[PDB]
Protein backbone atom coordinates (compact mmCIF):
# COMPACT_ATOMS: atom_id res chain seq x y z
CA UNK A 1 0.00 0.00 0.00
CA UNK A 2 2.85 2.37 0.19
CA UNK A 3 6.75 2.08 1.89
CA UNK A 4 8.19 5.10 2.02
CA UNK A 5 6.96 6.23 5.39
CA UNK A 6 7.02 2.37 5.92
CA UNK A 7 10.70 3.05 6.13
CA UNK A 8 11.53 5.29 8.46
CA UNK A 9 9.15 3.35 10.72
CA UNK A 10 9.81 -0.15 9.33
CA UNK A 11 10.01 -1.27 12.72
CA UNK A 12 6.34 -1.25 13.28
CA UNK A 13 5.83 -4.02 10.37
CA UNK A 14 7.27 -6.55 12.14
CA UNK A 15 5.22 -5.97 15.46
CA UNK A 16 2.17 -6.55 13.09
CA UNK A 17 3.42 -9.19 11.13
CA UNK A 18 3.42 -11.29 14.24
CA UNK A 19 0.31 -10.32 14.86
CA UNK A 20 -0.60 -11.66 11.47
CA UNK A 21 1.00 -14.73 12.17
CA UNK A 22 -1.18 -14.92 15.59
CA UNK A 23 -4.65 -14.75 13.82
CA UNK A 24 -3.84 -16.34 10.96
CA UNK A 25 -2.40 -19.07 13.89
CA UNK A 26 -5.97 -18.54 15.41
CA UNK A 27 -7.08 -20.24 11.79
CA UNK A 28 -3.92 -22.51 11.96
CA UNK A 29 -6.09 -25.43 13.02
CA UNK A 30 -2.21 -26.98 14.19
CA UNK A 31 -3.78 -27.69 17.71
CA UNK A 32 -3.24 -31.29 16.24
CA UNK A 33 -0.45 -33.34 14.66
CA UNK A 34 -2.61 -33.80 11.46
CA UNK A 35 -1.88 -29.56 10.68
CA UNK A 36 1.63 -28.75 8.74
CA UNK A 37 0.95 -26.80 5.73
CA UNK A 38 0.08 -24.21 8.62
CA UNK A 39 3.21 -24.76 10.64
CA UNK A 40 5.29 -23.83 7.18
CA UNK A 41 3.64 -20.77 7.01
CA UNK A 42 4.90 -19.72 10.56
CA UNK A 43 8.25 -20.66 10.05
CA UNK A 44 8.30 -18.08 6.64
CA UNK A 45 7.36 -15.19 8.95
CA UNK A 46 10.34 -16.29 11.01
CA UNK A 47 12.60 -16.59 8.02
CA UNK A 48 11.72 -13.04 7.21
CA UNK A 49 12.16 -11.68 10.50
CA UNK A 50 15.28 -13.52 11.20
CA UNK A 51 16.91 -12.57 8.01
CA UNK A 52 15.99 -8.83 8.68
CA UNK A 53 17.76 -9.24 11.89
CA UNK A 54 20.87 -10.72 9.87
CA UNK A 55 20.88 -7.37 7.66
CA UNK A 56 21.03 -5.01 10.34
CA UNK A 57 24.31 -6.89 11.92
CA UNK A 58 25.76 -6.90 9.02
CA UNK A 59 25.46 -3.32 8.11
CA UNK A 60 27.25 -2.51 11.69
CA UNK A 61 30.27 -4.60 10.22
CA UNK A 62 30.66 -2.02 7.14
CA UNK A 63 31.54 0.36 9.86
CA UNK A 64 33.75 3.40 8.43
CA UNK A 65 35.21 4.43 11.81
CA UNK A 66 39.11 3.48 12.28
CA UNK A 67 38.56 2.73 16.45
CA UNK A 68 34.92 1.53 16.24
CA UNK A 69 35.43 -2.13 14.59
CA UNK A 70 38.72 -1.78 12.65
CA UNK A 71 38.05 -4.50 10.39
CA UNK A 72 35.92 -3.76 7.40
CA UNK A 73 38.17 -0.29 7.08
CA UNK A 74 41.85 -0.36 6.13
CA UNK A 75 42.35 -3.00 8.00
CA UNK A 76 41.35 -6.53 7.44
CA UNK A 77 37.76 -7.36 6.81
CA UNK A 78 38.71 -11.13 7.30
CA UNK A 79 37.74 -11.28 11.08
CA UNK A 80 34.56 -9.31 11.93
CA UNK A 81 33.50 -7.56 14.91
CA UNK A 82 30.68 -8.37 17.79
CA UNK A 83 27.91 -9.37 15.41
CA UNK A 84 25.23 -7.17 17.05
CA UNK A 85 23.90 -4.41 15.26
CA UNK A 86 24.73 -2.03 18.05
CA UNK A 87 20.31 -1.85 18.68
CA UNK A 88 19.38 -0.22 21.90
CA UNK A 89 16.97 -2.77 23.14
CA UNK A 90 13.38 -1.62 21.75
CA UNK A 91 10.50 -2.27 24.44
CA UNK B 1 64.95 -20.98 -2.64
CA UNK B 2 67.80 -22.83 -1.35
CA UNK B 3 65.73 -26.44 -1.26
CA UNK B 4 64.29 -26.82 -3.81
CA UNK B 5 66.46 -25.34 -6.14
CA UNK B 6 69.54 -27.61 -4.82
CA UNK B 7 67.30 -30.97 -4.64
CA UNK B 8 65.89 -30.79 -8.32
CA UNK B 9 68.67 -28.79 -10.11
CA UNK B 10 71.38 -30.68 -8.52
CA UNK B 11 69.84 -33.84 -8.87
CA UNK B 12 68.76 -34.37 -12.40
CA UNK B 13 71.53 -31.92 -14.28
CA UNK B 14 74.17 -34.10 -12.63
CA UNK B 15 73.35 -37.59 -12.79
CA UNK B 16 72.01 -37.11 -16.78
CA UNK B 17 74.97 -35.11 -17.69
CA UNK B 18 78.30 -36.41 -15.78
CA UNK B 19 76.56 -39.96 -14.95
CA UNK B 20 74.41 -40.82 -18.11
CA UNK B 21 77.43 -39.61 -19.80
CA UNK B 22 80.56 -40.72 -17.63
CA UNK B 23 79.32 -44.04 -16.31
CA UNK B 24 81.69 -43.56 -13.60
CA UNK B 25 78.90 -45.34 -12.34
CA UNK B 26 80.12 -49.05 -13.54
CA UNK B 27 78.73 -52.32 -12.59
CA UNK B 28 75.34 -53.61 -13.74
CA UNK B 29 75.46 -52.89 -9.97
CA UNK B 30 77.58 -49.89 -9.29
CA UNK B 31 75.62 -47.47 -11.59
CA UNK B 32 72.18 -49.11 -10.42
CA UNK B 33 73.34 -47.90 -6.74
CA UNK B 34 74.73 -44.99 -7.44
CA UNK B 35 70.88 -44.12 -9.77
CA UNK B 36 69.12 -45.64 -6.99
CA UNK B 37 71.14 -43.14 -4.22
CA UNK B 38 70.24 -40.11 -6.66
CA UNK B 39 66.87 -40.90 -7.28
CA UNK B 40 66.27 -41.37 -3.20
CA UNK B 41 68.10 -38.01 -2.48
CA UNK B 42 66.00 -36.19 -5.14
CA UNK B 43 62.63 -38.07 -3.61
CA UNK B 44 63.90 -37.58 -0.39
CA UNK B 45 63.87 -33.85 -0.49
CA UNK B 46 61.01 -33.73 -2.55
CA UNK B 47 59.63 -35.57 0.46
CA UNK B 48 60.95 -33.02 2.72
CA UNK B 49 58.97 -30.33 1.39
CA UNK B 50 55.75 -32.43 1.63
CA UNK B 51 56.48 -33.27 4.66
CA UNK B 52 56.38 -29.80 5.59
CA UNK B 53 53.61 -28.84 3.55
CA UNK B 54 51.69 -31.58 5.55
CA UNK B 55 52.71 -29.80 8.86
CA UNK B 56 53.46 -25.73 7.98
CA UNK B 57 51.35 -23.76 5.83
CA UNK B 58 53.52 -21.98 3.24
CA UNK B 59 54.11 -17.96 3.15
CA UNK B 60 53.82 -15.67 0.25
CA UNK B 61 57.36 -16.17 -1.44
CA UNK B 62 57.73 -19.30 -0.72
CA UNK B 63 54.38 -20.44 -2.33
CA UNK B 64 54.70 -18.37 -5.44
CA UNK B 65 58.20 -20.11 -5.75
CA UNK B 66 56.50 -23.84 -5.74
CA UNK B 67 54.36 -22.05 -8.13
CA UNK B 68 57.14 -20.88 -10.23
CA UNK B 69 58.64 -24.24 -9.95
CA UNK B 70 54.94 -26.16 -11.55
CA UNK B 71 54.63 -23.91 -13.96
CA UNK B 72 57.58 -25.53 -15.74
CA UNK B 73 56.90 -29.11 -14.84
CA UNK B 74 56.97 -31.49 -17.60
CA UNK B 75 55.16 -34.99 -16.44
CA UNK B 76 57.49 -37.31 -18.42
CA UNK B 77 56.49 -37.52 -21.79
CA UNK B 78 55.51 -41.20 -20.62
CA UNK B 79 52.59 -39.74 -19.15
CA UNK B 80 52.93 -40.28 -15.19
CA UNK B 81 54.56 -38.08 -12.63
CA UNK B 82 57.87 -40.08 -11.31
CA UNK B 83 57.58 -41.01 -8.05
CA UNK B 84 59.18 -37.39 -7.44
CA UNK B 85 57.01 -35.15 -9.25
CA UNK B 86 53.97 -37.03 -7.75
CA UNK B 87 55.04 -36.35 -4.27
CA UNK B 88 55.59 -32.44 -5.43
CA UNK B 89 52.01 -32.31 -6.70
CA UNK B 90 50.02 -33.77 -3.66
CA UNK B 91 52.81 -31.90 -1.28
CA UNK B 92 51.27 -28.02 -3.35
CA UNK B 93 47.69 -30.03 -3.11
CA UNK B 94 48.32 -30.37 0.58
CA UNK B 95 49.76 -26.55 0.65
CA UNK B 96 46.32 -25.25 -1.01
CA UNK B 97 44.10 -27.65 0.77
CA UNK B 98 41.58 -25.53 2.45
CA UNK B 99 39.97 -29.21 4.05
CA UNK B 100 40.74 -28.24 6.92
CA UNK B 101 38.20 -25.72 6.84
CA UNK B 102 35.53 -28.08 6.59
CA UNK B 103 36.25 -30.16 10.30
CA UNK B 104 33.45 -28.46 12.45
CA UNK B 105 36.67 -28.66 14.94
CA UNK B 106 36.49 -26.41 18.16
CA UNK B 107 39.86 -25.52 16.70
CA UNK B 108 38.64 -23.81 13.38
CA UNK B 109 39.77 -20.32 14.84
CA UNK B 110 43.28 -21.24 16.32
CA UNK B 111 43.78 -22.79 13.06
CA UNK B 112 42.57 -20.35 10.55
CA UNK B 113 45.41 -18.09 12.26
CA UNK B 114 47.99 -20.58 11.52
CA UNK B 115 47.46 -20.67 8.23
CA UNK B 116 49.61 -18.24 5.58
CA UNK B 117 46.61 -18.52 3.29
CA UNK B 118 44.25 -16.99 5.31
CA UNK B 119 45.33 -13.25 6.35
CA UNK B 120 46.58 -12.07 3.23
CA UNK B 121 44.63 -10.43 0.29
CA UNK B 122 47.21 -10.31 -1.63
CA UNK B 123 47.84 -14.12 -1.70
CA UNK B 124 44.06 -14.71 -3.06
CA UNK B 125 44.94 -11.76 -5.50
CA UNK B 126 48.01 -12.90 -6.76
CA UNK B 127 47.46 -16.92 -6.98
CA UNK B 128 44.25 -15.72 -8.93
CA UNK B 129 45.96 -13.97 -11.35
CA UNK B 130 48.85 -16.42 -12.02
CA UNK B 131 45.79 -19.25 -12.74
CA UNK B 132 44.08 -16.87 -14.53
CA UNK B 133 47.09 -15.91 -17.08
CA UNK B 134 46.87 -17.67 -20.11
CA UNK B 135 50.32 -18.18 -20.01
CA UNK B 136 49.68 -21.59 -18.87
CA UNK B 137 52.11 -23.90 -17.21
CA UNK B 138 54.27 -26.65 -19.53
CA UNK B 139 51.12 -28.36 -19.25
CA UNK B 140 47.54 -26.53 -19.75
CA UNK B 141 46.29 -28.14 -17.44
CA UNK B 142 48.60 -27.11 -14.35
CA UNK B 143 46.95 -23.70 -14.94
CA UNK B 144 43.75 -25.64 -15.39
CA UNK B 145 43.70 -27.73 -11.89
CA UNK B 146 44.87 -25.30 -9.72
CA UNK B 147 42.52 -22.82 -10.99
CA UNK B 148 39.84 -24.92 -9.78
CA UNK B 149 40.85 -26.25 -6.25
CA UNK B 150 41.57 -22.26 -5.68
CA UNK B 151 37.51 -21.38 -7.39
CA UNK B 152 36.26 -24.38 -4.70
CA UNK B 153 38.22 -22.72 -1.99
CA UNK B 154 36.62 -18.60 -3.47
CA UNK B 155 32.86 -21.11 -3.39
CA UNK B 156 32.86 -22.00 0.39
CA UNK B 157 34.46 -18.96 1.74
CA UNK B 158 31.05 -17.18 1.41
CA UNK B 159 30.10 -19.12 3.93
CA UNK B 160 33.20 -18.36 6.40
CA UNK B 161 32.20 -14.63 7.10
CA UNK B 162 31.13 -13.31 4.05
CA UNK B 163 33.73 -13.91 1.30
CA UNK B 164 31.81 -14.01 -1.50
CA UNK B 165 33.28 -11.28 -4.46
CA UNK B 166 35.16 -13.94 -5.92
CA UNK B 167 32.40 -16.40 -6.15
CA UNK B 168 31.79 -14.92 -9.18
CA UNK B 169 35.23 -15.91 -10.75
CA UNK B 170 34.35 -19.49 -9.99
CA UNK B 171 32.12 -20.30 -12.88
CA UNK B 172 34.63 -19.28 -15.54
CA UNK B 173 37.45 -20.77 -13.97
CA UNK B 174 35.61 -24.05 -13.38
CA UNK B 175 34.69 -23.83 -17.01
CA UNK B 176 38.58 -23.34 -18.19
CA UNK B 177 39.32 -26.53 -16.39
CA UNK B 178 36.54 -28.87 -17.92
CA UNK B 179 37.89 -27.24 -20.87
CA UNK B 180 41.49 -28.21 -20.42
CA UNK B 181 39.36 -31.42 -19.84
CA UNK B 182 41.57 -31.24 -16.29
CA UNK B 183 38.96 -34.60 -15.69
Amino acid sequence: TAADVYFREVSQMEIIFECLVDKEEADLESTSIDSVEWANIVVNVNTILKDMLHVACQYRQSKNSLYKNESGIQEPEHVPWTASSGTAGIR
Amino acid sequence: NKILTLISQIDVNNEFDKLKKERGLGNKKHRKEVSDLIKECQQSLAHSLYSWSCQTPLNREDTLLLIGYLEKVTVEGDGSLDKVNLTLLMSLLYCLDVGFLEQGTDDREELMKQASMFMDRQYIAAIHNRLQNTQPWKSPGMQATVRLAWALALRGISQFSEVLEFSEADEPMAEIAIGGNVF
